[PDB]
């Protein structure tokens, strides 16, 4: 290892390592866009476009579970088979099955295709980090690796920035009765497979891992790749049994305490971070919803005679109303409720309704012509001498006021806020170290979390999200470096893969628990996240030194 | 072998065996008269009968003329040798003509065989000839030889053409009615023949002209021979048994005596005038007489007065009377042989049978009186052949009985002046003056009620054993010949045979010239208003009888005002020929007119002019006559209403045998058989009553119609002739007109009208028989059946009870059908009866229909049709009745109490069309209200309604109830039973099941056999009772009730008939109408409506949906119908003034867009078979195909429109083609090659409740 380290040191840093860094940051971008499309696209896809206001389901999340298997199947296998071949196969299957998911009719097939795409991509991050760790100089190892991390975050940003441009309309998932148009989700799925496609184009030129190749044998090929790297830098400057036993050799053996501590830290961070990142948009939506619900107008004992309604009335409830000889023509019903109201010869024409619901109403001598007030909008209502003529086909919503654009804009800001906080960790990890950074960042993020109870506003919430995300990126970078630097080259891919699988497991746990505790309490998830961060940042000190 | 052998001439010698001087019995002393024997026991005396009757000693006409329609008096007749020889040849030829016929051969053989009985001995054990039943032929040597004979033919008495059969009576014995028999002297003359007029022959020879037919003398001689045959066996009815009539009223014959003997002799139609009870009485009386004479023959053992042995005489009388000895010299009668002999002598030997065998014309009934006296010549063969008679073969007289027509065969009959003046026996009628005398022989024949008697009321006890030319031919084979009583030597009697004729009852002279004062113009007044005197002055037609009777030179006429205006106009010669042709054209037009209204029951052909023709019912308007006819049936034709009353039929007393197994089954079988016999006997009695009292008036009205038509034709001819007579000679020769052709064509027109009049009158007579006479007997018969059924069922109460109970229940549950073919033999009437039976509606029991601004029961079973003041009738079609939920919006039907029997409603059917509006208020749920009720004392049947349900309920006294329901839902997109006409029919059979069919398809059925006593009711209540909804109402029409269960075929036929396929119908089932806006619905795609697109050439019309929804929660949910562009139908070529459209009408179609009308047109030159329809502004180009022919029949398939080109080429059926995405409307010829071509018109209705936004 000494001679290989010396020749790698003599090779230095130049054109080749930068080109490889770009073609690997492409794969990290793919991982980021996968996390986005699983945590903020599918959960908003299962929404009901018809309901101008809807909740949030997590059916698609299961793909996260698939990522788990990938991170252990395509993550541990590479250490026994190869790093370029495994990454090539993984990203190839991800791209191919994403493209197949683009041309899919029905939600079930699309979700299955997304699940297998997650299977393919979940084994990309360990392989890319292990790949790039066997190419850069030993002294200048913390910096460049740290730089790679930013690509990951950039991925989410890009995946967010384009999303609100293409699909700012929820409910596109649970709807197959629509025409061949409305395929904005189709083109979005097509274009989200761009970074992986460019990475697949690029990886044909990059060579295999020299250290791994030397480990297997054929030292002449290792010498050839070392000579090629040196020449490029000069010109610029002028078996599953074996893999399971290998995984066990990473846990219940000489590497026992280190892997346990690393798993604990990875679970804690991937719990708190992947919980809060989805909690914040949900909390901002709940704040807006509460502000809406405050301005609810209660109406009691009305007698509306001979009135023609032409405008839009929203957020009202009527009780014991007696609407006699009214007329609703070319108007919008928004979040308005009717109870115990007695209609009389009213006329409904070109009325478009959203979340309105009639209850216990006596409707007499009316005409419902050219409307979308279907049967399901009437609950325990008695018609009298009434009629139901032509009825607008399909429900209609004012999508202008029904765009969750914020949920993507908020995610964009959250992913952007880490860019200043990543550079101050890139050109610092060679000075403070690799264990003080992770603990300090974890504890500082915990302190920032304990300040969130104070804040209650849109500006306050977005500010706290930006602060937490900014101080919770150095932790991730130091974690990547400390988890790639410990294990030897014969176990690095496997251990990184199992840790990434545990990270995805924590992502599932957080993105379920935090997103479920909305509207019930605020101190419970915040206290839980602060406890997780404090525990992680207190345990991460008890790690072997690497410097 | 000829009858009379070796023709006798006249002047052959006095030989003594075949031609000799004879001395017939007489009161005093008579000079011997030359008489010639023509056969065994048959003599002819060619001399006037001035011997037998001492009163008839003169040949001059009496001062007081007889009550006779036609009679000729003469004094020089049969006084010359040539006359006597001609008389002899005529008599012999007529005898041979009768003998040739098989029936005539039997008659002559029976007359020759039947010698009078020898009962002249006071002592009971001897046989002696009657001294008055024999003649004395004096031999040329000088002495006489007394001989026994049977028949004598003598020339007539003073009355030349009065033929009668006289007999010589006895002091104590009635020889002609106690079976002994006596010689018969017939007063017959062949040179003279009565002449009649027949008006019921056109059915075979429409080319025949007037009537005036001459009676064949052979038939008259046969009638006299039949009389002699009856009197020779002593079975003639007593003369005092006479068919009595009524004479008090003004419309009745003053006097017409007709004995039962004449009725028996006439036979055929006439013989039915005597009921079966009197026939039974006569048969029993004559059977007892035959038994008495048989016993008298048995007792006697000695004979005095003749040489011949007694045993030969006993054999002769045995073969005459068909007695049955039993090898011990004990003569006795047997019921079978005497029944056969009596039937032969009474029914086989009749004038009608002789007419049928001879194939000649005769008056079918004695009412068709004789009119003229015709002198005829019989001896020459060129005028009367032996085999055919006047209808000589291979000549113009062979066909259509032209040999008996005096106006064709003029040379054979010479008309004579009869001595009974036309107005000698008359009745003087007038109103409160203008008094007219009407001949007695031109009045109605009204028999009294005494002549009809019944034994129906008397009961009957049942024990173990209680029981056509081919027929004539069978009798002919069975008859016995070759045995004719040989001539017997009789010891000569005294020179003068003392004897007086059979005493006749005195006939009182009926009063003459009775004056009647009335308050109305009778039919005789109208008939005598149309007559005229053929005077010199001009005769003008007029329409006012009050002036026609007053003014001799003006004749009443019942034709239109145009005709009387025309015939009164003075026309030059230049227009005379055209005038005559126009006149004959108007004659044909007026006489051949008929009545369209046919909803009547088998009175389909109603002749209107009959009303003003006779003042029928005392209205002088043809429209009024038709209205009264439809309102009152055939009663108005009858001058007097017959009174028919059937007594309560007797009960059947059943005897029970102790411990017997076969005899009881025999008693049950006998009971059922006697039930059938009782049904047949009551039917026969009713038929006899109807024939005697009803058909005669119809026949008289028919004859009077013929007379009135003849009078009108003669008046027109006289006017034409008088106008012709006025011209100058050059005008007559240049403009030639002849009378014979005009008379012939007018007669042919009269015959053409007479056919229709005959058909109408036959239909009226049969309708009256089956409407107002049969039910009064059917009620009695079925009440008797119900009474007998309980007795039979109690009687069954060994080991065979189930089969017997089933047999009796099934036998007595139904009824024996009435077939007229078993009681009358008139083809013309039987055909109309079969037509009556053919239609099912004619046999209905209740037939409520709206006719002539009156709701009436066309079946004539209902007494009172009471109508409430709040019952609506649809103005367009008044049959549809609308009933509301008010106490006063009801209809009541009260049936006649004497027609309704207790055991009705056991097997019966009901049918009606009902329209039920949609149920709106929630109160209607679970609410049953009766709409038709026939229950009294909580028992009967009722039709009720409920929310989407039609219920039929049958309930008995024991509170048991059986319901059959038809349920239709209201929550459907399109309903065929909501606010649409539905034809509900219900058939109940007490034995098996009660079923309900909707629209001619079986819907439900349930057993009703468990029910007990469903006691019948009398009132029917059309009223909504118990309905809690306040605005509820129904439409009901075409109600009908039937007295028998209806099978599926009859139900489907009723549905087809009552549907009225000739008229297109809208969605609800009403009548489609002109100038009314209907919404369009397509049956192929009922979920989309028709809409327009840019009216003009470049636009079109398509179909877009969905229609929508009209809902009321928990009540109904139906797709809206008042959608789309409304179609209206503007007339184009319909000549009918009403706005009702009919099949194959040609119409224009307008579509309304923005309350503006656009014609529905297209251009047919565009490529492809499809021709897309368009809407164009009414001032469009007429070159575009727009005329639409509407059709509703292919079997009926909804309402279809067929676009036609302006040149008559068929563009094709309207419909829709999916021309690209938009489903346009097209006139396609593919639809002409038989869906999508069937449409429904939905008009705005107040029963649907949808608001047309
Ligand atoms: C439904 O309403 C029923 C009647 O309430 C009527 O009161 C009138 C004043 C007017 O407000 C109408 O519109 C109302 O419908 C009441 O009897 C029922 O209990 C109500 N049912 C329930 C469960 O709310
Ligand atoms: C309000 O009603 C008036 C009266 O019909 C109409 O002119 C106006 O356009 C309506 N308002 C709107 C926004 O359409």
């Amino acid at each position: 290892a000494h001679q290989y380290e010396t020749i790698m040191d003599e090779c230095g840093h130049g054109r080749f390592q930068w080109i490889l860094f770009f073609v690997l940051g492409l794969a990290l971008m793919a991982d980021g866009v996968e996390v986005f499309v699983v945590s903020f696209a599918l959960p908003s896809a299962e929404k009901d476009m018809c309901l101008s206001s809807s909740k949030k389901g997590m059916l698609g999340m299961i793909v996260y579970l698939g990522m788990m298997a990938g991170a252990f199947i395509l993550g541990g296998l590479a250490d026994k088979l190869g790093r370029k071949r495994v990454l090539s196969m993984s990203l190839a299957v991800n791209a191919s099955f994403a493209s197949l998911s683009s041309f899919v009719q029905g939600y079930g097939a699309f979700l299955f295709c997304r699940l297998i795409s997650g299977i393919g991509i979940g084994g990309a991050l360990p392989i890319v980090f292990a790949y790039f760790s066997e190419f850069l100089s030993r002294e200048k190892r913390g910096e460049h690796l740290s730089w790679l991390g930013i690509f990951w975050m950039t991925g989410g940003l890009y995946a967010s920035a384009m999303a609100w441009s293409i699909i700012p309309h929820y409910g596109w998932g649970f709807s197959m009765g629509t025409n061949y148009h409305f395929h904005s989700w189709r083109v979005f799925v097509i274009v989200c497979a761009l970074p992986c496609t460019v990475s697949m184009v690029a990886l044909k030129f990059m060579p295999e891992s020299p250290r791994f190749l030397l480990e297997m044998g054929k030292h002449d090929e290792a010498w050839m790749i070392l000579k090629q790297v040196h020449d490029t830098n000069m010109r610029a400057k002028g078996i599953f049994k074996q893999v399971w036993d290998n995984a066990l050799y990473c846990v219940m053996g000489p590497y026992r305490m280190n892997t346990l501590i690393l798993a604990v830290v990875w679970f804690a961070m991937a719990f708190s971070y992947y919980g809060l990142t989805v909690w914040f948009p949900d909390m901002i939506r709940y704040f807006q919803d509460e502000e809406y619900k405050s301005k609810m107008k209660v109406f009691f004992g009305e007698h509306v005679y001979g009135a023609t309604i032409n405008f839009t009335m929203e957020n009202q409830i009527h009780q014991h109303g007696k609407l006699v000889n009214d007329k609703f023509t070319r108007m919008y019903f928004k979040h308005v409720l009717f109870e115990d109201t007695f209609f009389d010869e009213c006329y409904f024409e070109d009325v478009t309704s959203t979340d309105t619901y009639f209850k216990n109403c006596t409707i007499e001598s009316t005409i419902f012509y050219n409307t979308d007030l279907y049967e399901h909008k009437f609950i325990n209502c008695r018609f009298i001498n009434s009629t139901f003529l032509e009825q607008k086909e399909g429900c209609h919503m004012d999508l202008e006021q029904d765009n969750d654009f914020l949920i993507y804009l908020v995610s964009f800001l959250g992913s952007l806020s880490v860019l200043p906080g990543n550079i101050i960790s890139a050109l610092l990890m060679d000075r403070i170290g690799r264990l003080k950074m992770i603990g300090g960042s974890m504890l500082i993020s915990a302190v920032c979390c304990f300040f969130l109870f104070f804040g209650n506003s849109e500006s306050a919430m977005i500010g706290w999200q930006c602060l937490f995300c900014g101080t919770s990126i150095a932790a991730w970078n130091a974690l990547d470096v400390i988890t790639v630097e410990l294990y030897p080259t014969n176990q690095r891919a496997t251990a990184f893969g199992i840790l990434n699988g545990l990270c995805k497991f924590g992502a599932i746990l957080g993105n379920t628990i935090f997103a479920s505790f909305v509207g019930i309490t605020k101190v419970v998830p915040i206290l839980l996240a602060a406890a997780s961060l404090v525990g992680g940042g207190l345990i991460a000190l008890r790690l072997p030194e690497t410097r | 072998s000829p009858f009379v052998n070796k023709q006798f001439n006249y002047k052959d010698p006095v030989n003594g065996v075949d031609i000799a001087y004879i001395k017939i019995p007489n009161a005093g002393q008579m000079q011997p008269v030359k008489a010639f024997k023509i056969h065994n026991k048959i003599w002819v005396i060619p001399e006037r009968d001035t011997f037998t009757n001492p009163e008839e000693g003169d040949l001059n006409p009496p001062p007081e003329a007889k009550q006779v329609p036609v009679s000729y008096y003469d004094s020089t007749y049969l006084s010359t040798d040539n006359e006597k020889d001609n008389y002899l040849k005529g008599v012999t030829k007529l005898f041979e003509r009768i003998y040739s016929t098989d029936l005539g051969r039997m008659l002559l053989t029976s007359i020759v065989r039947g010698i009078p009985f020898w009962g002249g001995s006071t002592i009971d054990t001897e046989l002696k000839v009657i001294d008055t039943n024999c003649i004395n032929v004096i031999q040329p040597d000088g002495s006489y030889r007394s001989e026994e004979l049977n028949l004598v033919i003598i020339g007539p008495s003073a009355d030349i053409i009065q033929f009668e059969c006289k007999s010589f009576g006895h002091e104590v014995l009635n020889l002609t009615r106690n079976g002994y028999g006596s010689t018969q002297y017939i007063r017959f003359s062949p040179d003279f023949t009565f002449g009649f007029e027949e008006s019921l022959e056109v059915d075979t020879n429409p080319l025949l002209g007037a009537g005036k037919f001459a009676t064949d003398p052979a038939v008259t001689l046969a009638h006299q021979l039949i009389h002699a045959g009856h009197r020779l066996y002593g079975i003639a009815i007593n003369p005092n048994r006479v068919f009595k009539v009524n004479t008090n009223a003004y419309y009745e014959m003053s006097g017409l005596e007709v004995s039962f003997e004449e009725l028996r002799t006439f036979g055929g139609h006439d013989a039915k005038f005597i009921d079966s009870l009197q026939e039974n009485e006569f048969r029993l009386y004559y059977y007892n007489k035959f038994k008495d004479i048989a016993s008298t023959l048995n007792k006697a053992k000695s004979i005095v007065g003749t040489t011949a042995s007694l045993q030969y005489m006993k054999n002769v009388f045995k073969e005459k009377y068909l007695l049955s000895e039993d090898t011990s010299g004990k003569f006795s009668v047997d019921k079978l042989k005497f029944d056969k002999l009596y039937k032969m002598l009474t029914e086989i030997y009749t004038e009608d049978n002789f007419v049928k065998f001879f194939k000649v014309l005769n008056a079918k009934t004695f009412l068709n009186f004789d009119k003229a006296v015709f002198k005829i010549n019989i001896v020459p063969k060129v005028n009367y052949t032996i085999y055919d008679g006047f209808n000589l073969r291979n000549t113009n007289l062979a066909a259509n009985f032209n040999g008996q027509n005096t106006e064709i065969n003029n040379m054979n009959f010479t008309k004579l002046k009869n001595f009974t003046g036309l107005f000698e026996f008359y009745k003087l009628l007038c109103v409160r003056d203008l008094c007219i005398k009407v001949n007695n022989w031109d009045l109605f024949f009204s028999p009294s009620e005494d002549n009809f008697t019944n034994d129906l009321n008397k009961g009957e006890e049942i024990t173990s054993d209680t029981n056509s030319l081919d027929l004539i031919q069978q009798y002919y084979l069975t008859f016995n010949f070759d045995n004719e009583p040989e001539n017997i030597s009789i010891e000569n009697l005294s020179s003068d045979i003392i004897g007086q004729l059979e005493l006749m009852p005195n006939i009182e002279r009926f009063p003459n010239g009775k004056k009647y004062e009335l308050d109305k113009y009778t039919m005789f007044h109208y008939l005598r208003a149309q007559e005229f005197e053929h005077g010199k002055s001009r005769i003008a037609l007029t329409n006012s009888v009050n002036e026609a009777l007053l003014n001799p030179s003006r004749v009443y006429t019942f034709f239109s005002s145009d005709y009387v205006k025309k015939v009164n106009k003075a026309t030059e010669a230049a227009m005379f020929l055209g005038w005559v042709e126009q006149l004959v054209y108007d004659f044909t037009d007026e006489t051949s007119e008929v009545s369209t209204t046919d909803k009547i029951a088998d009175i389909t052909i109603i002749i209107p002019y009959i009303g003003p023709a006779l003042n029928i019912g005392n209205m002088l308007y043809k429209d009024d006559f038709v209205g009264a006819l439809i309102f009152s049936g055939a009663v108005i034709l009858l001058e007097f209403i017959p009174e028919i009353a059937i007594p309560v039929l007797g009960t059947f007393a059943l005897v029970s045998y102790i411990a017997n197994k076969v005899l009881t089954v025999q008693t049950i079988d006998n009971a059922l058989s006697k039930r059938n016999e009782k049904w047949d006997e009551v039917y026969k009695y009713i038929v006899t009553n109807w024939l005697a009292k009803v058909n005669t008036q119809i026949d008289l009205i028919r004859k009077k119609m013929k007379e009135a038509l003849e009078n009108q034709a003669e008046a027109t001819k006289a006017i034409i002739n008088y106008q012709y007579n006025q011209y100058t000679e050059e005008e007559k020769n240049n403009i030639n007109f002849n009378i014979d052709d005009l008379s012939s064509k007018l007669n042919e027109s009269i015959n053409k009208a007479m056919i229709n009049i005959n058909k109408f009158l036959n239909q009226c007579s049969v309708s009256y028989l089956m409407n107002s006479m049969i039910p009064y007997g059917v009620k009695r018969l079925e009440d008797f059946d119900a009474s007998l059924k309980d007795a039979l069922l109690k009687y069954i109460y060994i080991g065979q009870v189930d089969r017997l109970k089933d047999k009796v229940n099934n036998t007595l549950s139904t009824d024996i059908p009435f077939q007229l073919s078993k009681y009358v033999d008139n083809q013309r009437l039987l055909s109309t009866f079969t037509e009556y039976i053919k239609n099912i509606i004619n046999t209905s029991i209740l037939n409520l229909r709206y006719e002539s601004n009156h709701l009436i029961d066309l079946s004539r079973y209902a007494s009172k049709i009471n109508i409430g003041s709040k019952v609506n009738f649809d103005p367009i079609d008044k049959n549809q009745i609308q009933l509301f939920n008010l106490e006063s919006s009801k209809i009541e039907v009260i049936l006649k109490n004497a027609i309704v029997y207790n055991s009705m409603y056991e097997n019966f059917s009901t049918s009606f069309w009902i329209r039920i509006p949609k149920y709106f208020n929630s109160i209607s749920l679970n609410n049953e209200y009766t709409i038709i009720n026939c229950m009294e004392n909580n028992s009967g049947w009722k039709v009720s309604l409920n929310y989407g349900e039609i219920i039929w309920t049958l309930q008995d006294t024991q509170e048991i109830k059986q319901r059959v329901v038809f349920k239709y839902s209201q929550m459907i997109n399109i309903s065929d039973y909501i606010n649409r006409w539905i034809f509900v029919t219900i058939t109940n059979n007490r034995l098996n099941n009660s079923k309900i069919y909707i629209n001619g398809r079986l819907i439900d059925q349930k057993p009703i056999s468990n029910l007990g006593n469903i006691h019948a009711s009398n009132n029917i209540m059309f009223k909504l009772d118990g309905c809690r909804d306040t605005h509820r109402y129904i439409w009901i029409k075409y109600f009908n009730l039937f007295d028998k269960e209806l099978n599926e075929k009859e139900i489907k036929d009723l549905y087809d008939n009552q549907s009225n396929s000739g008229i297109l119908k809208d969605f609800w089932g009403d009548y489609l109408q002109y100038d009314k806006p209907y919404y369009m619905l397509n049956l192929y795609d009922p979920n989309k409506y028709v809409d327009v697109n840019n009216v003009g050439i470049r636009g079109y019309m398509y179909l877009k949906g969905p229609r929508g929804s009209v809902m009321t929660t928990n009540i109904y949910l139906n797709s809206s119908l008042y959608r789309g562009a409304k179609f209206i139908i503007k007339k184009y070529a319909s000549g009918n003034k009403d706005n009702i459209v009919r099949n194959n009408d040609r119409v224009y179609i307008n579509v309304v867009v923005k309350n503006k009308e656009y014609r529905l047109a297209t251009n047919a030159s565009q490529a492809g078979v499809e021709k897309i329809l368009s809407a164009l502004e009414i001032p469009d180009v007429g070159n575009l195909s727009q005329v639409v022919v509407m059709k509703s029949k292919n079997i009926t398939n909804k309402c279809k429109m067929n676009l036609q080109d302006n040149n008559g080429n068929d563009i094709g059926f309207i419909g829709f083609h999916q021309f690209n995405n938009i489903a346009k409307l097209v006139a396609s010829n593919w639809y002409n090659r038989q869906l999508g071509c069937s449409w429904e018109f939905i008009p705005v209705d107040d029963g649907w409740g949808e608001r047309p936004l």
